[PDB]
RNA sequence: AGUGGACGCAUCACUGGUGUUCGGGUUGUCAUGCCAAUGGCACUGCCCGGUAGCUAAAUGCGGAAGAGAUAAGUGCUGAAA
RNA sequence: GGCUCAUCACAUCCUGGGGCUGAAGUAGGUCCCAAGGGUAUGGCUGUUCGCCAUUUAAAGUGGUACGCGAGCUGGGUUUAG
RNA sequence: UCCUUGUCGGGUAAGUUCCGACCUGCACGAAUGGCGUAAUGAUGGCCAGGCUGUCUCCACCCGAGACUCAGUGAAAUUGAAC
RNA sequence: ACAGGUGGUCAGGUAGAGAAUACCAAGGCGCUUGAGAGAACUCGGGUGAAGGAACUAGGCAAAAUGGUGCCGUAACUUCGG
């Protein structure tokens, strides 16, 4: 009845979510910005920003635990070695969310959720 | 005899001596100061308003604010009042804490209980439900009939139907206190209060004897 | 938490081995029975050298319950397996001569000290 | 207020006739009294009326009793003093209970 | 905040920690006749719930063939004194596994440091 | 009864009469069973029948019942006699007097 | 539970009362371009806060 | 003066249920080059637990006392007489 | 007919009050007032009804087109074998 | 088989069902076959052991609907309706 | 552009007795509306304290056993079961 709960479902099943959030970190670390939904997009900073926090300290025990979510060679790659240097001296707020309009084909809201400077 | 308005904490419990576990329920009363006084002269009526807490000041509007600048008082989370007890005299911007509870021996706790959406006729008046098996389609949990026949041909008012269940302005009575404490500004209470941590709740003595 | 066509153990020499209680005692819609309680049994196994025979029905004090009844500091009296001490009658006298296993402390505020006296077991 | 009771109650056991009186310590056997009195009637009815004679004084010793079991069976009738359990009842039913043994 | 300056003013600070799976010795206070006596409690727990002043653990015997279970609260006044006797090796928090399998066939080993 | 000790209270009221069983109805509604009427007779007395003049039980032991007078028997409706000989069952029988 | 009559044009116009649209009436200019966009949304080329975000 | 049965109200502090978003054990297989270590699927793959929330079987309260006019009834003074 | 939902009347089952009592006290019998509340679970048969067992203070009597299938059940009556 | 819920016993505490004995065969009866019959049966009835949310008594959780928004867009019925 | 029906041929690895079953190879697809809100209620499921058929016409549905090798297997019987 969803007092007190967090975390949305999005009518997919645990399997569906985990999926998508496992591509869905991946897709925003490979291109240091990402655009999505709105909803998606609040989700995304539950999973994102905690494997950029374990990419602070650079270990070969939190780099398999890295790699455990993603499950991409690429990203747990990527993070470690530059988004950990980066992001030291920053506690939290990794990313930002920008709202930009409304899609023609469903009329949902998209969100451009990106980095806080994207080193671009 | 006047009561006092605070904020529920939590549920906590008192251990005495012989091993007895008394379930408390923490109300946390601040200074309730009072704000304005009403006589049969004014309002025909004897009860005197009371706020409590502190309320950020760009959120406190203008008319609330002249109102609480009239008093002398700093601006509150709230404002209530408590009918009098033909007898007793307050003035305004006097502060009331929670030594007035502590030969009460009995509370009655008022408050908005929590809100349950709109619930089903099984959650709301305790309606048990139907057969789940023997030939039973599509209907469960369903309230089932809702009356007579042709002769009525209407539902009575009142009728046990569907509904939100909480969120109300409820009052359970005769509560029986524990412990006061001004140091810590504290009321326990034996017993389980309406709402949910945070909310505001009007405690009053107890009018059963 | 007992309720009709329950069946318990033996707590008593009596000569039934497995008691199905039959009827709950205290009132109208009495949901369930507590630890300590004059409940109605039925007796289905019993040694055929017993005092008791099958399918007598007869009262009953209720001994264990395996959901525990709550103790007065938030404590519950898990067990395993709910058992009777047969009664008779017209009078609330068990007629058992020994009582089995270790008994609840709650039981005093229901006057049934039989069973207290003896079962040395707590 | 150990040694006291017992013998406040050994006294006025014997008054209404108390027979065959064995002062019995169960100190360790069992962990609900402390120690508890044996003693035989006569009849049902000496039975049941001595167990009014124990409560009555009891309730003016200051002491409340803690319960009671006699009701229209005057077979097995006991009282409760506290520490100290006394067990009123008929010579015939005692050969079936134990006796010296608990 | 409020509520948990209560916590531990009234919480015990004198408790022995114990693994989940041993053997421990309780003492517990009985309201009856006139003063308190102890009752002797031995058992093995098999649950430990430690939260707050409401801390409880659940300790399980074999006893005359009936198996009874026990909860207690470690921070009230009813108990006396708890003390650990055997000190098993268990790698499961909660141990209700020992209700369906016997006791004699289900003896836990020395945890041995 | 042992709290009674006087017959005073039979030359009042002298007749009895015991409930008649209840009449069939229709959807095979069976009938209630006649409540049983208690006559409450102090402890010590003798009865006597007109005609077999003779004592059938003594009263001597409180709380024990005695039958002195046995009920009658339920009737059978149609549907109790429903047939296909008939091609119409409407007979019934009368139950029989105590 | 079907109907048993003609309903007038009132039951179905006064029916549509509350469905009428209504206008954002919110309209923000961005402090750097000058152009209008939505409360808390970026503009249409892309500029938000008035800082030099992607604008893509 | 206490203790119960049903009913309603409220709560998660206690005892528990759920808790496919937490941890762990394990079968078959596929994949990450491989060992190790992980992930997907097989009803959550099958199970052991369990935070928060919800919930009762869990625990707190209520059925009042009192006041005014009364039914049947009991009364006082009291003429018609 | 059963499940679910109930409503109304008192010709009141209990609780409440009183009169007579053929009312020593407890326990009763009759009548009057009183509808605020409650008024059972099981074996048998489709059961309504009813028998029996075991409880309660009680397992009330009726109307409501003998309520309630655009709420459920198809056990009975049941077309086609 | 009108008397049949026939009478008695077993099963359950309680059995208009079921199993076994008594014959008063309205309207059993010997190829429109009679009596038993191992095995077989998505066949009718009854009972026992395990099992369980069938129920006492429901609560929580997971998904598709239900709900809001965007796009498309039906029907039975309709003498008129304040 | 329909959850239906339609004959033949080719028939990989792992575990398996296998053309069942679970994963994968080549190959083909995500089934032509979606984004959210996480209410009653319905459908398909998962789990459950205590009881274990007390619900019902009826264990209807659910729940439960389920494999290999060894020991052992009653009444009856056409000697096969």
């Amino acid at each position: 009845m969803r007092h007190r709960k967090s975390g949305r479902q999005l009518n997919r099943n645990s399997s569906h979510r985990q999926a998508m959030f496992r591509n869905m970190a991946g897709s925003l670390v490979r291109h240091e910005i990402i655009k999505t939904t709105l909803p998606k997009a609040k989700e995304l900073r539950r999973v994102v920003e905690p494997l950029i926090t374990l990419a602070k300290t650079d270990s070969v025990a939190n780099r398999r635990l890295a790699f455990a979510r993603t499950r991409d060679n690429e990203i747990v790659a990527k993070l470690f070695n530059e988004l950990g240097p980066r992001f030291a001296s920053r506690a939290g707020g990794y990313t930002r969310i920008l709202k930009c309009g409304f899609r023609a084909g469903d009329n949902a809201p998209m969100a451009y959720i990106e980095l806080v400077d994207r080193s671009e | 005899m006047i009561g006092l308005v605070g904020k529920k904490v939590g549920m906590t419990r008192i251990f005495t001596e012989d091993g007895v576990s008394i379930p408390v329920t923490v109300i946390e009363v601040e200074a309730n100061r009072v704000t304005q006084v009403k006589d049969l002269a004014n309002d025909g009526y004897r009860a005197i308003q009371v706020t409590t807490g502190a309320k950020k000041a760009n959120r406190v509007t203008k008319p609330e604010a002249g109102h609480f600048a009239k008093a002398g008082v700093e601006a509150g989370r709230g404002l209530w009042e408590f009918r009098l007890a033909e007898g007793e005299e307050f003035t305004v911007g006097q502060s009331i804490s929670v030594e007035l509870f502590a030969d009460v021996k009995k509370v009655d706790v008022t408050g908005t209980s929590k809100g349950k959406g709109f619930a089903g006729t099984v959650k709301r008046w305790n309606f048990r439900t139907q057969d789940a098996t023997h030939g039973n389609s599509l209907s469960h949990r369903v309230p089932g009939s809702i009356g007579q026949n042709q002769t009525p041909g209407k539902v009575f008012k009142g009728k046990k139907m569907a509904g939100q269940m909480g969120n109300e302005r409820v009052t359970v009575q005769s509560l029986d206190v524990v412990r006061v404490d001004a140091e810590r500004n504290l009321l326990l209470v034996k017993g389980a209060v309406p709402g949910a941590t945070g909310s505001d709740l009007i405690v009053k003595p107890a009018v059963k004897a | 938490m007992i309720q009709e066509q329950t069946m318990l153990n033996v707590a008593d020499n009596s000569g039934a081995r497995r008691v199905m209680c039959i009827k709950v005692l205290g009132g109208s819609h009495r949901r369930y029975a507590g630890v300590g309680d004059i409940i109605k049994i039925t007796i289905k196994e019993a040694i055929p050298r017993g005092k008791v025979k099958k399918g007598d029905v007869l009262k009953a004090v209720v001994v264990r319950t395996k959901k525990g009844v709550r103790r007065p500091d938030g404590s519950v009296i898990r067990f395993d397996g709910n058992a009777c001490v047969l009664l008779n009658n017209n009078s609330e006298q068990p007629i058992g001569t020994r009582i089995f296993g270790p008994v609840t402390r709650e039981l005093r505020s229901e006057k049934f000290m039989k069973i207290i006296s003896l079962a040395p077991e707590v | 207020q150990g040694k006291a009771l017992q013998d406040f109650v050994i006294d006025k056991i014997d008054d209404l006739k108390g027979q065959d009186i064995i002062a019995l310590d169960v100190q360790g056997k069992s962990s609900i009294t402390d120690c508890m009195i044996i003693c035989t009637g006569t009849s049902s009815r000496h039975v049941m009326s001595i167990a009014d004679h124990v409560v009555q004084e009891s309730r003016a010793a200051g002491l409340l009793p803690l319960g009671v079991e006699g009701e229209n069976s005057a077979d097995w009738i006991v009282v409760d003093l506290g520490d100290v359990i006394v067990h009123v009842m008929q010579e015939e039913s005692r050969r079936l209970y134990e006796l010296e043994k608990l | 905040n409020i509520i948990k300056q209560l916590e531990q003013e009234q919480m015990k600070q004198d408790v022995p920690s114990f693994r989940p799976g041993d053997t421990v010795e309780v003492k517990v206070w009985v309201v009856e006749g006139s003063k308190k006596r102890l009752q002797a409690f031995e058992g093995v727990v098999i649950a430990i719930r430690n939260r707050g002043l409401h801390s409880a653990f659940t300790v399980r015997k074999i006893s005359n063939g009936e198996g009874v279970e026990r909860v207690f609260q470690t921070h009230s006044p009813v108990v006396d004194s708890i003390s650990v006797k055997r000190r098993g090796a268990v790698r499961k928090a909660k141990l209700y596994y020992l209700r369906e399998r016997t006791g004699k066939a289900a003896r836990i080993k020395e945890r041995l440091n | 009864d042992e709290n009674l000790n006087t017959l005073i209270d039979y030359r009042f009221e002298k007749s009895f009469r015991a409930e008649r069983g209840q009449n069939g109805a229709s959807r095979d509604c069976t009938g209630k069973r006649g409540k049983d009427v208690t006559i409450k007779v102090p402890v010590g007395t003798r009865v006597i029948d007109q005609g077999t003049g003779e004592t059938m039980g003594d009263m001597t032991k409180h709380g024990q019942r005695l039958l002195v007078a046995k009920g009658g028997w339920h009737g059978l409706g149609n549907t109790r006699f429903k047939s296909s000989v008939n091609r119409t069952p409407r007979q019934k029988t009368n139950g029989t007097p105590g | 539970a079907v109907q048993q009559n003609k309903p007038t044009r009132s039951k179905r116009g006064m029916r549509r009362s509350h469905d009428a649209l209504t206008a954002v009436t919110s309209l923000s200019v961005d402090k750097t371009s000058g152009e209008k966009h939505l409360r808390h949304h970026i503009t249409a080329d892309g500029y938000y806060r008035g800082r030099k975000v992607i604008a893509k």
